[PDB]
């Protein structure tokens, strides 16, 4: 019965300082609402970071600080790294529960473009066997994290029987995503030259399998 | 530096760490010695008396003086301070008034006090002069160096401090100073003394229904009377008054002088002053018959003097004698 | 913010943008209701009552308050500002004097005005104290959230502003300030009524003997009686007042208790009040017998009580009662 605020998004860049705040609905932000700001990086992985408005977990680095200016909870990156780039929610206490804010996402300049590693993978015989073939072509390491997956059968766009995940978000902080396209044991021995073209910042690969 | 209600603290009745009491305009020299509620002085350790320490938050604020503002019917005039206290040259006034700038804010504090200056003498100014003489009047010192009283200086009691009452996000949460002893339950049944870290309150959830104190006896305060009692004890802390009444020879009044005008066994005397003079004699026979006026407006008076001689006294003048036979 | 013909603008008669007008020393709280010409408040166009904006020029200028001042026999001590209008608390005064700083200038404006405070109760004090009874004085409120009363507030007139009139190298040259409406001629014959843009002017020379005017009736103004009228109409601009005078209890006076001393069928009392006190009693017969005595002045005073009773009223301290058989 109370309504946490924080910004959508706030980008910055490497070395810079930046504010994000946590307003809450009912009246200004005070010490007894204990304010608290958690960061979720890509994996479903939280951390927190300050509790009790200023108390920085053990383990947290300096740059990261807590306090109420003006009538808000905010947290302030002094410094902000490549590595701070994730979701930070801020939690308000109300007497009896929790009320937690819609999270801000913060982007900030760095790690340098990655192009995509691509390979493209025949239907294997055990598979053949089924009377199915699966090409499956992975991309990894890619960032920024946005591709066009784009597959040719025989110098033909494929357009159906294709199947894209979204970008996940790797472990370095780079992306991956696999493309399936399905044919039928038949399909396969048909047509003779598959492709599997990605489109990343600017350059495309194209990865090509011959039967 | 103790902060108490200040009674109409610019608006009305805030908390004022300069809350007035103890006014004291009973001496003679346009002085009054006052009592903060907050100790100026030293700063918090060790420097220079001429520096600033009151309390904001549950803290102190040990900073410049720069715009320290006595002031009665008109601006006062300091004098020196020490300690919680203050003496200041100010003229008569139906209040007392005092204040000074943070530099964000004025922030002063006011209240009622009868205030007067009448000189020593029977001379009824409403000022010190320049010249006059000199004689026994009662009087403030300037100086700290002074032990001859001494008042109870005994703890402060707990203080208030929503400002810790925080919430853990579902529950109402206590914080602490720097490990200070914080007096903790809510109306609800939770934790009920509280000599604690920061705690949480399982059981209740509004700040408003709950105890955030302050037992934070690490330094006495004044025992004001607003102030609330440390239940526990009374604790040691006698602690001097600077500012002491003293027997200073003030600079002081003076009529100027009369018109003598001789009559038979008579003095006639116009009679022409600065200021209200109490005037009398006395016949020297063992019939009395003195008389007392003040005189303020100008006026020719009569006495019938006697064969062997009567005084006469034009105001803090010295007494005058006349032979009339 | 109108501005208008200040008395005794710090040397004379100026015309100040603070002129004052309608000073109310007609409550009790130690306040006074003013109306400046100028209207601070918000800005221009939409934030922050606390700025300032007064005329200079033609021209508004929407700025901070920093340094107000409204003062009398001692400075006063605002209390809120809406519109045109300012309350202060302020001491008994002579006169009333009031002024700002915009930082270059002091720029104040001062008028008479008889001002006393009287606090409601049998008390004659000369200001409110930190404590006593409360009751019912006449007093305005902090807020602007009002509506009790509203003023008339109807067009300016024209104003003077000759730094229109420039010369177009051997022709008198007005001026407008945004295609506002300037009303123009000369004492020769030239264009009689102008509603125009930057005119010239052919026939007269001397900028000292032409009609430099600016109907500019795009914000109305205060009905000041320092006002020249906007011949045209009554236009609208019905405006509230902010500071109704209501019926808050002030926190008021109390005299200090009475010495009650029992005679036969008499009450001495020794009397020692702090202000003048005004006593008055009810000899509760049918014969009512009352008295009634400002008392300032400590003194032991007598009633001849009856059989039935009497009463007695230290002030606005409650009425007592006496069984005197």
């Amino acid at each position: 019965q109370a309504v946490v605020t924080q910004e959508s998004a706030l980008t910055t860049s490497p070395g810079e300082t930046v504010t994000l705040t946590c307003r809450s609905n009912i009246g200004a932000v005070t010490s007894s609402n204990c304010a608290n700001w958690v960061q979720e990086k890509p994996d479903h992985f939280f951390t927190g970071l300050i509790g009790d408005t200023n108390n920085r977990r053990s383990g947290v680095p300096a740059r990261f600080s807590g306090s109420l200016i003006g009538d808000k909870a905010a947290l302030t990156i002094t410094g902000a790294q490549t590595e701070d780039e994730a979701i930070y929610f801020c939690a308000l206490w109300y007497n009896n529960l929790w009320v937690f804010g819609g999270g801000t996402k913060l982007t900030v300049l760095g790690q340098p473009k990655s192009s995509p590693s691509v390979t493209l993978f025949p239907p294997s015989s055990e598979e053949l066997e089924t009377n199915k073939a699966t090409l499956v072509c992975t991309i990894t390491d890619f960032y920024p994290g946005v591709v066009t997956v784009d597959w040719k059968v025989d110098g033909t766009p494929v357009t159906q029987g294709m199947e894209t995940t979204q970008p996940s978000k790797q472990s370095n902080n780079k992306y991956m995503a696999s493309s399936y396209l399905t044919l039928t044991a038949r399909a396969w021995e048909r047509h003779s030259s598959y492709s599997c073209q990605v489109t990343h910042e600017g350059h495309t690969v194209e990865k090509s399998l011959s039967r | 530096p103790y902060i108490a209600d200040c009674p109409n603290c610019g608006h009305s009745r805030c908390d004022s760490p300069i809350a007035i009491e103890e006014v004291r305009g009973d001496a003679h020299a346009g002085v009054i010695r006052i009592q903060t509620s907050a100790m100026f002085g030293l700063k918090t350790d060790g420097v220079d008396l001429a520096y600033m320490s009151f309390m904001n938050g549950k803290t102190q604020k040990s900073i410049k003086i720069d715009n320290l503002h006595v002031r009665t019917s008109a601006p006062c005039s300091l004098v020196s301070h020490h300690g919680y206290y203050i003496l200041a040259q100010c003229p008569p006034g139906d209040t007392v008034t005092v204040g000074f700038h943070d530099g964000p804010n004025r922030h002063t504090c006011t209240v009622a006090h009868k205030v007067e200056f009448r000189p020593v003498g029977r001379e009824k100014y409403r000022h010190p002069p320049e010249h006059g003489v000199e004689l026994p009047c009662n009087r403030y010192t300037h100086k700290r160096a002074d032990q001859g009283h001494y008042v109870e200086m005994h703890q402060p009691g707990l203080v208030a401090d929503h400002s810790l009452l925080s919430i853990h996000s579902a529950k109402v949460k206590i914080t602490v100073p720097s490990g200070a002893q914080v007096k903790y339950y809510c109306k609800c049944p939770d934790v009920r003394e509280g000599i604690t870290s920061s705690d949480h309150t399982t059981t209740c959830t509004d700040v408003k229904q709950c105890r955030a104190y302050l037992i934070d006896n690490k330094k006495w305060v004044y025992n004001s009377g607003r102030l609330p009692r440390g239940e526990g004890d009374t604790f040691k802390g006698k602690l001097h008054v600077p500012f002491v009444p003293v027997k200073a020879k003030c600079i002081a009044t003076l009529a100027p002088e009369p018109l003598v005008e001789h009559k038979h066994r008579t003095l006639i005397l116009h009679l022409h002053p600065d200021h209200p003079t109490l005037l009398t004699t006395r016949s020297l026979g063992s019939d009395a018959n003195p008389t007392r006026q003040w005189i303020e407006r100008p006026t020719t008076v009569n006495f019938t003097v006697t064969g062997e001689g009567l005084e006469y006294t034009w105001g803090n003048h010295p007494p005058k004698r006349v032979w009339a036979q």
